[PDB]
């Protein structure tokens, strides 16, 4: 009856410019014209900053393509009684190998995740049915799914055989099963209108391979064998792009803050298979973020510069860069009608100041591109981050990373760049102070919970101005929540505790008079009120509710139970700041 | 060398004297000698206990003051290199930080932070919104409104 | 105690142990050999097994030569028929 | 001479993360180590199979060994690593199809030989030998 | 010292609940649900308004192709149900007439498959049938469907079609590797709107590398300390969790039912049981102990609880739409009702509620 009980009931919600998910800033006093400029804004920023992500990755696709069909077709010459081995190293299952369309023979593409490979019998039979089946496709009766259909293909299609077969997940893959079926694929060498190429892709290093594999199977490789090193972040050479892509989007108009680089660079460093998406990600939720709580993103482009308005101004003012500014001024010289006007003494004159001194351009969203080009231009080098590259930029250590290389210090004057300080710069900056990337992206789960259970008034609001009239006005000041209680009394206790001595210190740390008034406060139910009336009524309460928190720790895994022919003892299973 | 003490023999007047000349209320005064009366178990250190616990309530008590003034916080600890007289305060921290974990979540404590609306020094209409993780925190990107006030005041 | 018997590194002596298991000197700790019914090959064949999941220096084995009887075979005139006598 | 030699029939092992890097150190010392971390050290044994253990003695031995900043909590990035660590087989569980890692049933064990987390140690500077020297070399 | 590891290195070094109170299932049940919706409802309330002013922030976060994932103590079913259904499928309706349907899974339940919930998705959207070529050598008809509305929806433009709602994705059943991969799968798609939440503590180490990228998630931390009434409702609270089993559903589901339905459950329970003896404890039901439909109906007639064949038919849906009892045809091709839960549980639902 209930849909509660249900799994996976679907609803269709009945429904009622406000289509905007951005909100007014400024106290909302911000136009609705301002809120539809902004996302009219981050619109654009995205769409460009995506559209060049997107040629990256068919950069990446393209090259990878190219490289894996370049070494699969070599020309190498050898007793041709061996696979053609192709190792990528570091590869994940993704790219998608594409066949050269020879006339005089069929290239087959047969690919092996360890999910279709259970054992020899069915990775033969799969291999064979995929076979058959692109060799009828290409071809435009019936057959056996084993290596006959391998020496009488060429009495069934009249051209010669060049099966290439992809591992998809070495790893993952038994390596019993792969080694007997690497050697069931030797037994096809005796016929001569069969080429056989393997391709593992490798997600470690070949020496776990070496480990797994026999000694015979592992000579039988050695005979052809390639290695190559397919990796995203290989080199450093497509997470430069894509960093160069965000820089290019929001030149001018935005700058990244050093704390912010720095947290880009520290959470791509704890990420390995995928730093790419984690970057592009890390970048259009700064963005998102940037445009979705600052009202200044309406004056990126300087069309709009003439609408500032007095909340504007009021935000505006408390710039730290202006204080330092004017501090400046008054130290040098003491204008009185000057400072006034700049001041708020004449605020008119204040928006002039800001109409000449937002469209400064930052050379180094540009410098340090071109730093950038000079290693792939003179210097040849290749293996640096354009991240680590900006950041020390920003900082002002450029020299003291570009020595490290030594080979560029004929040049040092040359690309030597002073970053310089811009008025007003803050209110158009991408950072990381207020740990919101840190708590929406990469949070402290464990933590976040455990803080929340131990201080729960960080959470439930302590209002007092409507005790009174709700029910249990009183009991909520001296009774805390069940939840975070009892996971102070569980901090508290040892390793192993009694589910009895527990409920004990719980029942001893809640007060028992006003919780027994607070229990009968409702005459409408009567059932409690006779409860209530029941001498031991307060234990049988406490019990309910130390019950009820039990259920809701073993839930959540705080706790384990042990000694279920008893059930009487629990484990702790969460400390604190672990 | 108050800190190395161990085991030190002390008496109410210390106690009652300490919370006086930092400006506490009689009544969280009286909490603190309550709570040193039942924490008297683990005196391993207790001066550092003390010293960590009335550093953590005058922390709550002036939170506000505090809040303007960006150097009473300082002004604050340099009485504790003067009036104990142990210029460390790498050891301060140490006792601060490991008393404050020691009553993080205890019922006194709570209701103090509650009754004062300090939240670990940041209050809790501010603090519900960066725990759910809202973007709209107040990021500390610019300077808050009563520096820029007195500031302002200064500068006239 | 002595000409000297050249000692071999783990890569170079990998492929001498699983010689010997190829010619079952050694087999698995708890291993069947082949199941009498096809439906028990069938099964035991849809099965990944935890031996081959570990990896191969710590894959526990078990004999089908006991030290005796290397004793007993062994000429007395070999090197190692010092060794046979634990 | 250099032919007949050595056989040569063999045709940074890990690009891991740091976190991964110090996730198996940490897996490796518990498995390997028996529960007797009170006494001394955090404030062979090593040629039979590898033990067993829980998440929690994992992340206390993680936090333990992680270099300081002044501690490293677990977050989403570390049990991340940590489950990505039990994909590439590096650890593995008592596991049978179905796997439930949330399960407090579920115990986790180490599938490295000691020369890979010998050259993880080195590779971020970390006396894992000197750990294990006290029962054996 | 605690709150460190140095503190669980610390820790890590006879009473019994017979002599504690006794509490009937009506005190228990009346106590929680005056101490649920009595001890703090205002605080509670206060903090959900409070909350409640995020969901701009959520809807323009899964605008951009994030799955939403709220953590917490407490409660997120009302948060999410109330902010997809209330909120963001109208929203998502007037920004692109009729509102954008959304899937509610509900994941403490331990009988959710992914078979129905992808069934259930493939009648939402309507996707291209998988033809012979890309159905494999005996694949995954799910998997592989799901990356061909991958591909059929990377060139499509950006709208939302489905909102599916994951209420307590760790829980027993949707935990498993292969509906994380179904999910994970699903949420590549920029077309439909991923809202899920979480309660276990360890939850992240579930997901990897790929599946935290696939998943592309923006944790948001919702923590309210509500009852969790409906969480619990599958499994036992007196028994102290001492999960995956379900009778404990069913027996809710028990209670408030037809008697003609109860009647119709109980003969099916005892004719189950009374094959499970013939046949031999802790075996669950499967369709080798199990009734066919037509000696059912004969049954159920001479017992006068349905008519014909129809009738029966119309009040088995019920039960067979809440996991409670499958009708699956064997190899003889006769059709069978089968009751997944053991010896103990059906006489445990014998005892209590169908006595």
């Amino acid at each position: 009856f209930a849909d509660a009980q249900r799994s996976h009931y679907t609803v269709y919600p009945s429904l009622p410019d406000k289509h905007i998910p951005f909100v007014k800033l400024l106290s909302g006093k911000e136009s609705e014209v301002n809120v539809e400029k902004r996302w009219e804004l981050y619109h654009q920023l995205h769409s460009h900053f995506h559209d060049q992500v997107d040629h990256i990755i068919d950069n990446i696709e393209a090259d990878l393509k190219a490289e894996i069909s370049d070494l699969l077709y070599s020309e190498t010459t050898q007793k041709r009684r061996c696979f053609n081995t192709i190792f990528l190293l570091g590869s994940d299952s993704t790219t998608k190998i594409e066949l050269k369309d020879e006339s005089s023979r069929y290239n087959v593409l047969i690919e092996l995740t360890p999910k279709e490979s259970p054992n020899v019998r069915m990775m033969l039979r799969r291999s064979m049915y995929k076979l058959y089946s692109a060799a009828d496709a290409e071809e435009h009766n019936d057959v056996s799914y084993d290596l006959s259909l391998v020496e009488n293909f060429k009495r069934l299609f009249g051209k010669d055989l060049a099966m290439v077969f992809n591992f998809k997940d070495v790893d993952s893959i038994n390596f019993n099963t792969l080694d007997n079926f690497i050697i069931l694929l030797k037994s096809a060498f005796k016929y001569d209108h069969v080429k056989i190429s393997l391709i593992f892709n490798i997600n470690t290093n070949l020496s776990n391979i070496e480990k797994n594999l026999r000694q015979s199977t592992i000579r039988l490789l050695k005979r052809n064998y390639h290695k190559l090193d397919v990796s995203s972040n290989k080199g450093f050479k497509y997470g430069n792009q894509i960093f160069q892509s965000f820089l290019d989007t929001v030149d001018g108009k935005l700058n990244l803050s050093d704390r912010f680089v720095e947290f880009i660079l520290s959470k791509m460093a704890n990420n390995t298979n995928h730093n790419l998406q984690l970057l592009t990600k890390m970048l259009d939720y700064s963005l998102m973020s940037y445009f979705f709580q600052n009202a200044f993103s309406v004056f990126i482009d300087p069309v709009n510069v003439d609408f500032l308005n007095d909340d504007y101004l009021k935000i505006l003012s408390r710039c730290p860069t202006f204080m330092f500014f004017v501090e400046g001024l008054i130290k040098q010289h003491a204008p009185a009608d000057e400072i006034l006007s700049l001041l708020t003494n004449k605020n008119r004159g204040l928006e002039e100041f800001f109409v000449e001194f937002l469209v400064r351009e930052n050379p180094i969203n540009g410098h340090a591109k071109f730093v950038a080009r000079f290693l792939e231009e003179e210097l040849n080098i290749t293996n640096f981050n354009l991240i680590e590259l900006y950041h020390n930029l920003l900082i002002g250590k450029l020299d003291s990373y570009l020595d490290r290389w030594s080979a560029c210090k004929e040049y040092k004057d040359r690309l030597h760049f002073e970053p310089i300080d811009t008025i007003f710069q803050e209110l158009f900056t991408l950072d990381n102070r207020s740990g919101l990337l840190t708590q929406s992206i990469f949070p402290s789960y464990k933590s976040n919970i455990e803080d929340n259970l131990l201080s729960w008034e960080q959470v439930l609001p302590s209002l007092d101005k409507e005790n009174y009239d709700t029910l249990s006005g009183d009991l909520d000041k001296i009774m805390a929540p069940v939840l975070g209680q009892l996971f102070k009394l569980y901090r508290e206790a040892n390793m192993t505790i009694n589910i009895y001595d527990f409920y004990i210190a719980f029942r001893e740390t809640l007060p028992k008079e006003e919780i027994l008034n607070f229990i009968r406060k409702d005459p409408s139910n009567t059932k409690l009120l006779e409860l209530a009336e029941t001498p031991d009524a307060f234990d049988k309460v406490a019990l309910i509710l130390f019950m009820q928190a039990i259920f809701a720790f073993e839930n959540m895994g705080l706790i384990k139970f042990q000694s279920t022919k008893s059930y009487d003892l629990v484990e702790k299973c969460v400390w604190r700041g672990i | 060398s108050l800190l190395v003490k161990k085991y030190c023999k002390m008496t109410t007047e210390e106690i009652i004297r300490l919370c006086n000349d930092f400006e506490l209320p009689r009544e969280v005064a009286y909490k603190i000698v309550d709570e040193y009366n039942i924490n008297a178990s683990r005196l391993v250190c207790p001066w550092q206990l003390v010293c960590g616990l009335v550093l953590n309530c005058t922390f709550i008590v002036f939170n506000e003051r505090r809040r303007k003034d960006p150097r009473i916080d300082h002004f604050i600890v340099s009485k504790m290199c003067s009036l104990m007289l142990t210029s460390k305060v790498d050891d301060v921290i140490e006792c601060v930080k490991l008393v404050k974990e020691l009553i993080i979540g205890e019922k006194w404590f709570r209701d103090l932070q509650i009754r004062y609306d300090d939240f670990d020094g940041i209050r809790y209409d501010e603090i519900i919104f960066r725990k759910l993780g809202s973007m709209l925190q107040t990021t500390n990107i610019l300077v808050t409104d009563d520096q820029y006030n007195i500031w302002k005041k200064r500068i006239e | 105690r002595i000409n000297t018997i050249k000692l071999w590194l783990k890569k170079d002596v990998k492929n001498v142990w699983e010689n010997l298991v190829q010619l079952d000197f050694f087999t698995e700790k708890s291993a069947v050999g082949l199941r009498d019914n096809a439906t028990a090959a069938f099964y035991a064949s849809n099965y990944q097994f935890q031996g081959t999941m570990i990896p191969f220096d710590l894959r526990s084995y078990q004999m089908q030569i006991i030290l005796q009887e290397l004793r007993r075979i062994i000429p007395k005139s070999n090197m190692y028929y010092s060794w046979t006598q634990l | 001479i250099k032919l007949f030699l050595s056989t040569d029939d063999n045709l940074q092992t890990y690009d891991l993360s740091i976190i991964s890097k110090y996730l198996l150190i940490a897996s490796y010392i518990c498995s390997y180590l028996e529960p007797r971390y009170d006494a001394s050290i955090f404030s062979n044994p090593r040629y039979l199979q590898p033990s067993l253990f829980a998440i929690e003695r994992l992340l206390a031995i993680f936090q333990a060994i992680f270099p300081i900043q002044s501690l490293m909590k677990a977050n989403i990035e570390v049990f991340q690593n940590l489950s990505e660590l039990h994909t590439l087989k590096l650890i593995a569980t008592t596991m049978n199809k179905n796997i439930d890692y949330l399960s407090p049933k579920v115990r986790w064990k180490v599938n490295v030989p000691w020369e890979i987390i010998k050259e993880i140690s080195e590779s971020v500077h970390f006396n894992i030998s000197d750990y294990f020297s006290d029962i054996h070399e | 010292f605690l709150d460190t590891f140095e503190g669980y290195f610390d820790q890590r070094k006879r009473h019994t609940m017979s002599m504690a109170p006794d509490v009937t299932r009506e005190e228990f049940s009346l106590v929680s649900n005056f101490f649920n919706e009595n001890f703090q409802k205002r605080p509670r309330q206060k903090l959900f308004e409070i909350q409640k002013k995020m969901f701009p922030q959520y809807w323009f976060e899964l605008t951009q192709g994030f799955s939403l994932l709220f953590y917490g103590v407490g409660s997120k079913r009302n948060f999410l149900e109330e902010f997809a259904i209330d909120y963001l499928s109208p929203k998502i309706a007037y920004s692109q007439v009729n509102s954008i349907p959304c899937l509610i899974l509900n994941g403490y339940n331990p009988s959710c498959n992914y078979r129905d919930v992808f069934k259930e998705i493939t009648d939402l959207l309507v996707p291209a049938e998988l033809t012979r070529s890309e159905t494999k050598y005996w694949g995954n008809h799910v998997i592989l469907q799901i990356q061909k509305m991958i591909d059929f929806y990377k060139n499509q433009p950006l709208d939302i079609k489905l909102i599916l709602v994951v209420h307590n994705l760790d829980g027993p059943s949707i935990r498993k590797n292969t509906f994380q991969t179904m999910l994970s799968f699903l949420s590549v798609i920029r077309q439909i709107a991923i809202v899920a939440s979480t309660d276990h503590i360890y939850a992240p180490l579930l997901w990897d590398n790929m599946k935290a990228q696939n998943y592309n998630f923006v944790f948001h931390d919702i923590s309210n300390f509500e009852p969790s009434t409906v969480e619990s409702t599958f499994q036992d609270v007196m028994k102290m969790g001492k999960t995956s089993s379900g009778a404990e559903g069913a027996k809710y589901v028990l209670q408030s039912l037809t008697v003609n339905s109860k009647k119709m459950y109980k003969l099916l329970i005892e004719t189950q049981m009374q094959n499970m003896g013939n046949l031999s404890g802790p075996k669950r039901g499967t369709q080798r102990t199990g009734v066919e439909l037509k000696l059912f109906n004969h049954l159920c007639a001479a017992d006068f609880i349905a008519s014909n064949e129809i009738a029966l038919r119309s009040m088995l849906r019920e039960f067979i739409e809440h996991k409670m009892a499958n009708i699956t045809k064997n190899n003889s091709g006769m059709e069978i009702i089968w009751v997944p839960y053991t010896y103990a549980e059906l006489e445990k639902l014998l005892k209590t509620v169908l006595n």
